[PDB]
């Protein structure tokens, strides 16, 4: 019928990871470099 | 539906491959971000260098072990290491807290790894090869170097040491 | 002359279910180490013990280069050899040519074979990657040029029955399935060339005594060439199951023709040119060569990433459909107790983090924490350890019905569930202590568990390591009873065989016309895909090749 929550739920949950991966190196990188 | 969903669908699709390319170049942004700080040395030589692993024990800078540690402007250090089958020269790695280092790293045999336990000097030990990595220590101690990389069978006992002095 | 009616008028079946049992079976050997390997990790010494079980086996490595080599190149390429040829045909109910595909055949199992056993007499664990200068059997080398080049076969074998339908229903578009596999096992041409330099080129001279060294650079530049993709050539032939099949085991329908032949014209787009990230820890290759391949592999996270909401959005529609109702509702709705379904969806969540997991390995820099640790095949097993094989797997469970005839019986519907959940819980439960590990500076291929004393941190992920270990145990063997068990049994009921394989719809589309033609532009962008390869192992290739420098190959295990 209308606004799709599912897939987006979704899509954001996978952003949130390659967010909470990323920077989560990142500073990793940093805390070595 | 069967048609009313596809205008919508399309369009989201849209915000997605918009919203993804952004994040993304937000990326290549601090990626690049990184290549303008000092941080960017552990990023091998771009630049080939060839030698050769049989010679290169015998003769070079890889010849004598003595001569590892080698002064080169009053904070920068060529530090010839031969990585090779199931340990490192030299053992340990004696180096100055809060100066420049500048690894010069090769193989007489197979391709070793070159971890140093506590970094980003990080990268692959190829025989016929010099591998020109730079870091700059920062607190005294010891720092292990672990191979990652399949030298074969010593290789789960191909670590090594360097210790920087105070 | 055949008592199943079959192999007489609609047998590409026959190829298929070969392609497949070998596959599977494959599959079923190299992953036999896999918990090994785990406890390994886990920091058990499972060797002394798989040792007597196996008296062949000489090294850890041995195994791990099994275990590789078994799994993640022979497994996945049977794959995609049965997918991507048994479903383009049908889409088309049409006949692939049958002198070739059985060449195809017997081609890959010479090979197999002709490799293999260099492999368990331990005369070549150099490792799925074979890096020179470590040196292999010539029969490793050879086994496997042969093997491969017999998707060189099924390249055409496809695109043969592209050729024919085409001519023949003409000015009209290949539906979805043969337009994939077509820009599929076209992208996989331009790959395949990397390898195979590396083999005519240099492994092969080298190994039957006929240089006596390679040069170490361009020996894993060329690898590294197809080295890539070929991962992207395992998970496509499960991404077109996914794309054009789960929904209708969902119980709904594809929302989109185009995003689905254009998540695949990225693919050959974008695929091949970026085997520097598996590099950028190498020496004597221009820092922004590796900065760029950085920006290439990013701009193709973008079709998988933008697929995760392509089929996301069908399976939302689908639990609505069949009964779904909150935020998330329309989940509870999908066929949880069937296994064609479970199984891919399962390999789709695990897919997650693994996405997140290779895209950090892609940001260049980030990559030198992790480059070589845990984290690796940790990522990697999330990917086609759980995706590709879930998926790989979950389609037995209605491609052995059509391709036997033979039906699955509600013994091993239930049994198939138990497997499957029962693993996917394993690759995470393992995955976390992997990337945990890794994180930890843990490298990877790497007998830890012989240094006992060495990585004491590593504590933990190292339970969870051993965990999986006992619990991927489980269920591996379960999925014998199961794999052999759902074939054992002479009860074949064909009516099932008849195969009308579970194809989905599409909410027929709006601009589906005057845009998935441009889509359909197969050979132009063929050879935008060869222009692109020219320019990334373009100044690269060259150079290093003006100042090549082979060294002796040593043996050290
Ligand atoms: C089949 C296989 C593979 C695919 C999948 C895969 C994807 C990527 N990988 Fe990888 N990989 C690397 C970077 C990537 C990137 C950027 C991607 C991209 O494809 C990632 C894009 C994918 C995503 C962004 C996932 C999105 C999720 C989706 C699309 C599904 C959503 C799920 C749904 C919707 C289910 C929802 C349903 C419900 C019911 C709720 C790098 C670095 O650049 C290395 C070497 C690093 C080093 O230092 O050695 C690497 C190493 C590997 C090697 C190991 C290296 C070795 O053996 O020596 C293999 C095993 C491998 C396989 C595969 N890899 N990868
Ligand atoms: C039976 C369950 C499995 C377990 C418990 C398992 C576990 C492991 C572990 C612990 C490693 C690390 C070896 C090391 O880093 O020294 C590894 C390697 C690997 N696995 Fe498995 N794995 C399994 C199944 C699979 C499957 C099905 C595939 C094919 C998609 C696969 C593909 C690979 C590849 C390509 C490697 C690395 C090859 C190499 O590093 O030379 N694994 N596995
Ligand atoms: Cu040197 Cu492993
Ligand atoms: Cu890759």
């Amino acid at each position: 019928e209308e606004k799709p929550k599912g897939a987006l739920a979704v899509i954001l949950v996978l952003t949130l990871t390659i967010l909470v991966f990323w920077l989560g190196v990142y500073a990793v990188f940093f805390a070595r470099g | 539906d069967e048609h009313k969903a596809h205008k919508a669908i399309l369009a989201y699709e849209k915000g997605w491959l918009a919203f993804s390319l952004a994040m993304l170049f937000v990326f290549i942004a601090l990626i690049a971000y990184t290549l303008a700080t000092h941080t960017a040395g552990v990023i091998p030589a771009g630049k080939l260098e060839r030698v050769d692993p049989t010679t290169v024990r015998q003769e070079g800078p890889w010849a004598d072990p003595a001569q590892a540690v080698v002064q080169t402007g009053p904070n920068q250090y060529t530090v010839y290491v031969l990585a090779f089958a199931f340990g490192y020269q030299p053992n340990p790695i004696e180096v100055p807290q809060g100066a420049e280092i500048v690894f010069k790293i090769t193989s007489p045999d197979v391709i070793h790894g070159f971890h140093v336990e506590g970094t980003n000097i990080n990268v692959e030990v190829l025989p016929g090869e010099v591998s020109t990595v730079r870091y700059t220590f920062k607190r005294p101690g010891e720092y292990r170097i672990i191979c990652n990389q399949y030298c074969g069978l010593g290789h789960q006992n191909m670590f090594g040491t360097i210790v920087v002095k105070e | 002359s055949e008592i199943s009616r079959v192999y007489e008028a609609y047998p590409e079946k026959k190829a298929t279910l070969y392609f497949l049992v070998l596959g599977f079976l494959a599959l079923i050997v190299g992953s036999l180490f896999g918990p090994f390997q785990a406890l390994n990790y886990g920091n058990v010494d499972a060797y002394p013990l798989l040792k007597r079980l196996l008296p062949f086996v000489q090294s850890y490595y041995q195994g791990l280069t099994l275990h590789g080599v078994l799994n993640a190149i022979v497994f996945t390429q049977l794959f995609a050899q049965a997918i991507m040829v048994y479903l383009p045909a049908r889409e088309l109910n049409m006949r692939p040519n049958m002198g070739l595909m059985w060449l195809s055949w017997w081609m890959a199992f010479i090979g197999l074979v002709v490799a293999a056993l260099p492999l368990l007499a331990n005369e070549a664990t150099v490792l799925y990657t074979f890096y020179p200068p470590l040196k292999g059997h010539w029969a490793f080398y050879l086994g496997a040029s042969v093997f491969v080049l017999s998707t060189w076969v099924s390249i055409y074998i496809v695109l043969d029955l592209w050729r024919r339908w085409k001519a023949a229903n003409p000015g009209k578009v290949t539906p979805l399935v043969t337009y994939m596999a077509v820009v599929f096992w076209l992208m996989w041409f331009l790959a395949s060339l990397g390898l195979v330099l590396e083999a005519v080129l240099f492994l092969l001279p080298w190994s039957f005594g006929l240089v006596e060294g390679v040069d170490p650079l361009v020996a894993r530049t060329l690898f590294w060439w197809t080295g890539h993709p070929i991962v992207y050539f395992w998970l496509l032939p499960a991404y077109a199951i996914i794309y054009t099949i789960l929904p209708k085991q969902a119980g709904g329908r594809l929302v989109s023709d185009p995003m689905a032949r254009l998540a695949f014209l990225l693919f050959l787009l974008l695929s091949t040119p970026v085997g520097f990230h598996h590099q950028f820890a190498d020496p004597g290759i221009d820092p922004t060569w590796k900065m760029i391949h950085s920006v290439l592999t990013l701009f193709v996270a973008v079709p998988s990433l933008m697929t995760a909401f392509t089929v996301a959005a069908s399976l939302e529609f689908a639990g609505r459909l069949r009964g779904g109702r909150g935020l998330f509702g329309w989940i509870r709705a999908l066929p949880w107790d069937n296994p064609a379904f479970v199984a891919p969806v399962l390999g789709l969540l695990g897919f997650i983090p693994g996405g997140a997991g290779g895209i950090v390995n892609a940001s260049f820099t980030l990559d030198y924490v992790v480059h070589n640790t845990a984290w690796v095949p940790g990522h990697f097993h999330l990917q086609v350890a759980s995706l590709v094989t879930l998926t790989a797997m979950g389609s037995l469970y209605w491609l052995l019905p059509n391709l036997t005839g033979k039906p699955i019986s509600d013994a091993q519907r239930r049994l198939g569930l138990a497997v499957v959940w029962l693993w996917f819980l394993g690759m995470m439960i393992m995955a976390v202590g992997l990337h945990w590990a890794g994180l930890l500076n843990v490298p990877r291929r790497a007998y830890i568990a012989q240094v006992p004393d060495a990585y004491p941190h590593a504590a933990v992920p190292m339970v969870f390591n051993v965990l999986a270990g006992i619990v991927l145990l489980v269920a591996l063997l379960l999925f014998i009873y199961g794999l052999f068990s759902v074939l054992l049994s002479r009860e074949r009921k064909p009516e099932l065989a008849e195969a009308p394989l579970p194809f989905a719809e599409v909410i027929s589309g709006p601009e589906d016309r005057r845009l998935v033609l441009a889509m359909d532009r197969i050979g132009f962008w063929f050879a935008v895909a060869a222009i692109l390869v020219v320019l990334a192992y373009g100044p690269t290739l060259v150079q290093l090749f003006g100042h090549l420098n082979p060294v002796p190959g040593w043996r050290l295990w």
